[PDB]
This record gives structure tokens, C-alpha cells and sequence, in this order.
């Protein structure tokens, strides 16, 4: 009851009892042919964009508020998919995201894993503006805080308002999955391309945001490990660019 | 195709080289002898130990070279020399001198050969009252540990075929051995330690492999 | 200085246990060949 | 999901989810009729040779190098099968071996269980010879050592060379089974009769050797039991002797 | 001094637990009859 | 693999892998029509008698001898089923009893749960008589003792004789279920109406007695909870009374 999956020259292993969320019922696909027939011809890499990219693990401790990543540009240094971001003026893609934990039966805790489109964030100063570095750091995660933040140009990252001004118990409206250390330790989310235009430039726009948020904190006792590792793996799907010839 | 059993085992090799004289004052230097087994050739031994039971025929070729002793006497005019190569099956008479009666027994097959011609060659079948040979025996001979009598394969003896009062000469024989029509059973792990003697499996403890720098070390890529 | 591929393993999360279980542990590796394996030019081995 | 098995006047209990290794694909059987028709007539006991014999348990502690038994003569005191070893001049048989552990979910460790034909062993002195007592003690197990041994007439029993001069990681070439305390605790091996003659005498030849070797040592913590018991059970199959009339 | 069969139980390995579980434990026995049981010659019981 | 059951305005949740004992093979049912045709007309409530009633939980500690309840009158204060006990002169009913535990995999223990018809009990004084309060306290459980009791008018409640003068290992003759903390934590018993007359008065007669008895005491170690809760839930079935018109 273990499946082994190979994309390109990558191989990972999952359990065949996985559960998969397809975001709004829609699988990813190519914009078919004839939105812009004449002088808008696209191309597709399909070479080493369809392959598993694995980020660094994060460390879940007793007081961890949460983590977030921006897509794309979490992959702007990831081999070929990142090269294509510099060579081409427009693009699009869907994604498959796997999130996994490594824990024992003597640990306990609960995580929400959610993919949020257009996650526009607020500044720590009400009459201020957010910086580009405070929104993302690429393949390194940003951190939520457990109290309200200060300083100039920083996202106001108190975890109960999720940086967007809503109640964090209501983020289940988005494509999401629960990880309860008692019953499962994995989550797969398949995201299609969602925009109000068919293609776009991939450097000054963040299509979506992946967030991981503990709702019940990690607990252990006498001589268990004091942390739990979380691992994120991403495979781009049906990527497509403007033709160069 | 090159990893089939026949292509891996059926290959010729020199397994014994011996010297013998026509006249001497030791009388054991007048003939040469060899007991057939495959445990004193270290490269064939290891390839054979990958299996527990074997069955084959044998083919033996002989390369023979002579010399006049540097003692003293020159100006000779000699005809070419003749040699006798005798095979003794298991359960046969063994000679102890070169003048013995057993060099004439009708059931010991024998080859007569004179120098200058092509090298002589005989073919021996699978000779065992058992159904296969064994490379490993976890038992007692009846008492020696690890030795069973079903593995007897015979002996070879070589002498000169002169008459009375011969002239002094020294010969060397090399025996080339080859198994044929081979079948093997029950594979085993390869010998990791060096061999110590020819009858036991005795060994001194050896390391599992050689070291590297750390459990992460991978060498820099060119 | 090989020109060969490599394999590496990383801690994504860390190991988590309840109270009363051993702290450290171990992994084991097994190797084998797949059906499409071929060999050529029998030679002598460098070990004996 | 428990099966109860009765052979003769013996009964043991196993799990129906067992996995069984048939050694080389061959089940045990009688040498059929006519290898030696005329004056070689065999007989078969089939009385109380087909029955479960259970040895004493062994104790797996933190530093246990391993155990081995020789077959037959591990059964030379076992009721009728042992009587037949003295009354008859030649015999043969196959076997079924069950190995079981008793452990909890708070223990951990890994065992190899292997059946090795013709396991000829080396002496501790290179120009020496092995004794008969140092090869076996009947129904009591011999022990491997964790360093190299000394003394006269003793098997050189350092566990990394398994007493045979090979690397112990390569014994998987023989019929074998793994016991990982995490996933299972039992192992069944069915061995046929393997020799280069059809029958043989059962006192001066050891057909095969059963070995049990820990590759990851037993570990426990605060107040668990400090040992784990291992139990071995053997049922002879299709035994056959020379006729006496 | 019975002429009856017997049953015995032996420790093959020993009991192994993780950290934080009770150390000792218990076994229970249940007895019953199988369908082929027969009785004869009703008499008086020796208990009242 | 969880089922959700609603009776009336009650809802409880069980596991679909439950095992159910139907007491003597007989499901509950109405006395059909014509035992007493002419001037014995019954009626049935079927309003809020068919509904789950949940008592208070009991606390299983290291030294707990056991608990018992009497039926009916464990339900004489339970809403409508209790009102009907006062308005009507005769009645009858069957029952469904659920018993559940809340425990972890680090606890251990074993319970017998048994339903005993006509459980007539003995006095602590051999030439005495039992009191009405010492037989039951309604929805509160009575307790067994671990030694023999004294005092006037009290049930002799040493747990090995179960207050009835028999050996407690023999109560398996009645409809019963085992709860072994290792393998399950729940028990359902369906009891029909059992009497030697078709109807009866529900105040001066105890049809049956529910008993819960630990055979292996609760054990835990270092910092687990020191108790385990047990919960009992009852649904009356096919209740029927004398007609009032």
C-alpha cells in the first residue's frame, strides 16, 4: 500500500490511500487554441518543468505561528522552470502540491493547509505601504506572528487575521486540507491557473499563496523529539509561454 | 549471453607444472604426479565457489619441454624422446617407482607421445557414484571435517619411456584443464576473505569494505 | 570527479515520538539490478 | 483473523496474514518410486514426525550478536523423529520453520532469519580444525560474537563474517525473511530436502543451518521490558527411511 | 497420579513495551465443551 | 467508518464495526393482539419513549469493584418514559443498551457487561431482610465491594459472589459482552421483555439488572490520566400500556 511516482528524473513515494482536492472541480489544461489565433502563438516546455521540486523542510515546534509562500517566484531559482521565467515575456501554469509530516503516535497537533488566490496583504502601518521583500523571500518561507507587528513596510502578520483582514477560522472557503496527526500526515492540492486574463507576466504578479497554519499546537512529552518536520513538493502542470519565432 | 554458465566457467587454465628426470639419485624425481581437484588454483576456486553443486566433464592438454642437463657430456646425437601419461581412476593402483608394475595395468588409461608432434590431449567424463560434485560439505569423512569421498576425481602421472641405462635429460610438463558441459546448483555469496590453505575454509576476519571521509561525502563533479 | 549521478536525503520535519519510546533510530538501504542488465568482456577480478 | 493449526496432537496459533517463503520454489515431496527399484525400498513414519516441536525461547537483549542451529540433530532428542534417527541407517525430510517474537509498539529492532545449506564453518586458528561440540549443541543455540574469537577448536564466530568467510550483508542470496518490529513479528520458511544424493545418514552430516541475526539492535526506554523473546517451531515433512524387512 | 493430559505455557521471548506503558499484565482462560459430549448414569452431586 | 444514529430529537455516534448481542435470539415486539381480546386493550406511546437517554458517566479507577443498575426505575425520572410509569397501571418494553469507554492505547483493562433477569439479592445478615434503598438508587449506580459487607438491611455485595450466591466467573450464562481495552471499547445489548405474564406493574418489580464488572483492573503509568470514563445509553423499544378509555 505504497505508490512510487516518477516525473522526469525525479522520484517520490506516497501512500495509495491519499486524498486529493481538485481546487474548484477543474483540472489544469492548455488554453485550447483560438482565443488569439493570428499573432499570438504559444509554446510549451514539457521538458523539465514537469518534475518534482522539493523545497527545504520547515520545523514545527511548540510555538510556531505559521508559514506562507508565494507562487510563482518560489520557483524562480528552480532549474528550468526558473530559466523560462526570464526568457519568456508571458506564461501560465497549474500545480500539484504535496505536503507531508514526519511524526510519531506519541505526538499530537492539527494543521490547516490552504491555497489562496490573490492574497493581497496589509501593512503594519495603516497609512503605509508594503515592501517587496516583506511579501516574499523566494523559496524561504515568511512567518506569521502571534502578536501584532510593527516596523515600516512590513506585512501586518498577526496570525488571527492572516494578513488579509479576515477571521482565520473562515479560510475554509478556499481550497484547503486538514492534517490531524492522529489520523493522517499528508495533503495533496491540485491548483489550476486562475486569472482574469489568459496569460500574464510572472514577475510582478503573485497568482496564489500557499499557507500552513497550526490550529492546535504541537505537544509531546518526556523524551520524544522536540520538533516535527514538514516537507513541500511542487510539480508544475501544463505550462505555456509566448512563442519566440 | 556472456553471463551464461558455460561462458563463465568453460575456460582453460594452467593448474600444475612439474619437473622430472631420466636419471637421478632420489628416484622420486624420476616421475611427476598430480591429484585432480580445483582447490589449489585460486582464480578458478573463487568462481567455482559461487555454487554448491557442480557437474562437468574434464579436458586435459599437456605441454612438454625437455633439456640436456648441464652436467658435462657433449657431442650427442639423440632421437626424439617418448613420454607416457597415465590417468588413474578413483580406486586404482598408484605407482611408487618408475619401474613398478602399475605402469602396465590394463585399466589405467595411458597416452604415449613423442616430441615434435602436436600436444597430447585426453577427455575424462563425470566420474562419481553420486549425482553431482560438492564445493562445500558440512560433515565428517566417516574423521576429517569438510571432506567427502564422493569428490575423488583421480590422478595423473608422467614418466619417460626409454630403455635401460638412459642418457640424462630433464623434462617439464604443464597441464591445462578445462571443464565442459557444466551444470550448477544453489548460488552462494562470494568469498570475501583470502584463502589460507587448500582443504579448509579457514580465514582471518576481514573488513566489510573500505572507508570514506563521511556519510555525506560525494566527490566534486568535473 | 566521477561524472555519475547522486542521491541525497534531507530532514523535512524531524522525528516526533510519544512518552516512553526510544529517541534515536536507523535506516537501511538495499540494492539490486533490474531486468535489463548487460555485461561484456569477461576478465579477471581484482580481489583475490 | 487468527488461524489455529493442528498437526497430530499439537496445536499452535498463527495469523492468517502470514507470508510464506518456499525455498527455491520447490515444496517437499517423496523421492517418487524408481531411482533404485529393486533392493532399495524405503518406508515412511508419518506417525509423530508430522507434528510441531517447540524449542526453548531465546532472549534478545540490547547486545545480542545472534544465534544458530544445525539440522538435523537439533531434533535428536525430540520424541519419535529422534528415535527414527537411531533405528534407521538412511533418511531424508523437508521442514517447516516458524519464528515468532513477542514485543510491543514501544520496542524497535530488525532481524534477519536465514536457512543456509552446507554451512561449513572456519576455525579460530587458521592452521587448526573445528571440534564437534563447537559446531552444535543440539537443541541449545550456539552464539555469534561481536569481536573475533580465540581458543582451540572453536568456530571463528565474529558476526560480520558469519563463520563462513563472506560478508554478512550478502546472505540474502539464501532463503531468508526479515522481521521488522514495526510491521510484523513472524516468519515462516518451508525447506525441501537438498543434497547431491537421494538419501543419507543423519548423524555425521548437517544438511542445513538456521541463523537469526539482528541488524538493528533492540531499543527500549524508561520502564519497558528489557528483553524480547524469540520462539522457534519445527514440523518435519515427508520423512522417509530405508526399509527394514 | 492422574493419567490425564496436561497443558503448559512458556516464555519464548519476554514482553517488550515502549516508554509510558504499564509493565506487568494478565492472561485469562475460558473453558467449554464441544458438540460431541455425552453423559450417563444420573446421580447425586457432592456439593450441597 | 462512523455511523450517526438519530432517535427522535436525540443523536449519538457509534462505529459501524459494532457487534450486537440479541439476548436469546429474540428481538423485541408487541404482544400481538389477542391474548386478552375483549376488555384488555393496550396502547403504545411511541412518542418520546423511543429516544436515547444518557445517564451520568462512572469513573473506573485502579480499585473499582463494579457497578449495577435496576430496570426499570433507572428511568423513573427520564422525561416521558417516566411519566408513563405513573399514569399507567401496567406496561412492558424491551431495551437497547450501549456501553462505551474512553481510553488510550497506553491504558489496559478488561470489563464484563451482563444483563441478568430476576437478579434477586441476598442480605448481609443471614437472618435479615433487604431494604428498598439498598437495592437501587434510580439513575445512580450501586457499588460492589471487594470484601464482605455488614450493617443492617444491606445487600451482601462482595463482588466474587455478585450478591446472588453464585461464582462470578459463571455469569457468562446470561447475555453478556466483553470489553478489552486492547481490542474494542464498546458493547451493545438488545434485551426483549421477559416475564411469566404478558404485562406487569413497573414499580414493585425489577425485570432485569445491568452489571459492569472489571476482571483485570485498570493500569496506567507515568503521566497518563488516572481514571477512565464509562458511559451508558438506553433506548426503550416497543413500549405498551393498558388503555385508558
Amino acid at each position: 500500500r505504497v505508490r512510487s511516482i516518477t516525473l522526469g528524473n525525479s522520484t517520490i513515494t506516497t501512500q495509495e490511500s491519499a486524498n486529493v482536492v481538485v481546487a474548484y472541480g477543474r483540472w489544469p489544461e492548455y488554453l485550447k487554441d483560438n482565443e488569439a489565433t493570428a499573432e499570438d502563438q504559444p509554446t510549451q516546455p514539457d521538458v523539465a518543468t514537469c518534475r518534482f521540486y522539493t523545497l527545504e523542510s520547515v520545523t514545527w515546534e511548540r510555538d510556531s505561528p505559521g508559514w506562507w509562500w508565494k507562487f510563482p517566484d518560489a520557483l524562480k531559482d528552480m532549474g528550468l522552470f526558473g530559466q523560462n521565467m526570464y526568457y519568456h515575456y508571458l506564461g501560465r501554469a497549474g500545480y500539484t502540491i504535496h505536503v507531508q509530516c514526519n511524526a510519531s503516535k506519541f505526538h499530537q497537533g492539527c494543521l490547516m493547509v490552504v491555497c489562496v488566490p490573490e492574497a493581497e496583504m496589509g501593512c503594519s502601518q495603516v497609512d503605509g505601504t508594503v515592501n517587496e521583500h516583506s511579501l516574499s523571500e523566494g523559496e524561504t518561507a515568511k512567518k506569521f506572528a502571534s502578536t501584532s507587528t510593527n516596523g515600516t513596510n512590513t506585512v501586518q502578520s498577526i496570525v488571527t487575521n492572516a494578513g488579509m483582514g479576515v477571521g482565520v477560522g473562515n479560510l475554509t472557503i478556499f481550497p484547503h486540507q486538514w492534517i490531524n496527526l492522529r489520523t493522517n500526515n499528508c495533503a495533496t492540492i491540485v491548483m489550476p491557473y486562475i486569472n482574469n486574463v489568459p496569460m500574464d507576466n510572472m514577475f510582478r504578479h503573485h497568482n496564489f499563496t500557499l499557507m500552513i497554519i497550526p490550529f492546535v499546537p504541537l505537544d509531546y512529552s518526556s523524551d520524544s523529539s522536540t520538533y516535527v518536520p514538514i516537507t513541500v513538493t511542487v510539480a508544475p502542470m501544463c505550462a505555456e509561454y509566448n512563442g519566440l519565432r | 549471453s556472456e553471463s551464461s554458465i558455460e561462458n563463465f566457467l568453460c575456460r582453460s587454465a594452467c593448474v600444475y607444472m612439474g619437473e622430472y628426470h631420466t636419471t637421478n639419485t632420489d628416484t622420486s624425481k624420476l616421475f611427476a604426479s598430480w591429484t585432480i581437484n580445483a582447490r589449489r588454483m585460486v582464480q578458478m576456486r573463487r568462481k567455482l565457489e559461487l555454487f554448491t553443486y557442480v557437474r562437468f566433464d574434464m579436458e586435459v592438454t599437456f605441454v612438454i619441454t625437455s633439456k640436456q642437463d648441464q652436467g658435462t657430456q657433449l657431442g650427442q646425437d639423440m632421437p626424439p624422446l617418448t613420454h607416457q601419461i597415465m590417468y588413474i581412476p578413483p580406486g586404482g593402483p598408484i605407482p611408487k617407482s618408475v619401474t613398478d608394475y602399475t605402469w602396465q595395468t590394463s585399466t589405467n588409461p595411458s597416452i604415449f607421445w613423442t616430441e615434435g608432434n602436436a600436444p597430447p590431449r585426453m577427455s575424462i567424463p563425470f566420474i562419481s557414484i553420486g549425482n553431482a560434485y560438492s564445493n562445500f560439505y558440512d560433515g565428517w569423512s566417516h574423521g576429517v571435517y569438510g571432506y567427502n569421498t564422493l569428490n575423488h576425481m583421480g590422478q595423473i602421472y608422467v614418466r619417460h619411456v626409454n630403455g635401460s641405462s638412459p642418457l640424462p635429460m630433464t623434462s617439464t610438463v604443464r597441464m591445462y584443464f578445462k571443464p565442459k558441459h557444466v551444470k550448477v546448483w544453489v548460488p552462494r555469496p562470494p568469498r570475501l576473505c583470502q584463502y589460507k590453505n587448500a582443504s579448509t575454509v579457514n580465514f582471518t576476519p576481514t573488513n566489510i569494505t573500505e572507508k570514506r571521509q563521511s556519510i555525506n561525502y560525494i566527490p566534486e563533479t568535473v | 570527479y566521477t561524472s555519475a549521478g547522486n542521491v541525497t536525503c534531507w530532514y523535512q520535519t524531524g522525528i516526533v515520538v510519544p512518552a516512553g519510546t526510544p529517541t534515536s533510530c536507523s535506516i537501511m538501504c538495499f540494492v539490486s539490478a533490474c531486468n535489463d542488465f548487460s555485461v561484456r568482456l569477461l576478465k579477471d577480478t581484482p580481489f583475490i
